[PDB]
């Protein structure tokens, strides 16, 4: 399996971009294989 | 090795995800590439470092991202989904608390080829990466590693 990168862009700030998406604040546990999960 | 956001690729060819090189080194998420060798053009990258738990995984050398959070102010992802250009997604995070401390978090649901895209602060730097999270909708961790 041949793996490769290919450059997208620079890394920059734009100021015109679109503006989307909620701001939720979530109990979580993080295990040891890195799965996130919900806490009660 | 130029600085920039990439996209990592398979071979037809399909987007298994994206990653950053910084400093002459590419970050990306371990779940991405699994720490497989990449090809880039004539040359080869060998993984550095690489921590399951925290999903990250650096090629040519150690982890060079350190900025964080705020925890105040928009930030943006970089996405660059499979198939289209790289573009800016700017969003409040909202956040991860853990028995460890608090981890921002961005409520962004891109096709898995976006995991690994840089999440921005104002100034350009790279706070973390995009593609470990949780389903309440995917709500993706801001995940950053240490320098």
């Amino acid at each position: 399996v041949d793996m490769y990168i290919e450059r997208a862009g620079d890394i920059t700030w734009e100021k015109d971009a679109e503006v989307t998406g909620n701001s939720p604040r979530l109990d979580v546990a993080l295990d040891e294989s890195g799965d996130f999960s919900l806490v009660e | 090795t130029t600085d920039g956001v990439y996209r990592v690729m398979t071979r037809g060819s399909t987007q298994v995800g994206v990653g950053v090189m910084q400093e002459g080194v590419f970050h990306t998420m371990w779940h991405v590439t699994k720490g497989a060798a990449l090809r880039s053009g004539e040359g080869r990258l060998d993984p550095y470092w690489g921590d399951v738990k925290q999903d990250l995984v650096s090629y040519c050398g150690p982890w060079k991202l350190d900025a964080a959070w705020d925890g105040l102010s928009e930030v943006q992802l970089l996405a660059v989904p499979p198939g289209e250009r790289a573009k800016n997604i700017q969003t409040l995070p909202g956040i991860f608390k853990t028995k460890d401390g608090d981890i921002g978090a961005v409520a962004l649901d891109y096709p898995a080829g976006t995991s690994g895209s840089p999440i921005l602060d104002k100034s350009g730097r790279v706070i973390g990466l995009y593609g470990n999270g949780v389903v309440i909708s995917y709500v993706s961790a801001i995940t950053q590693g240490k320098r």
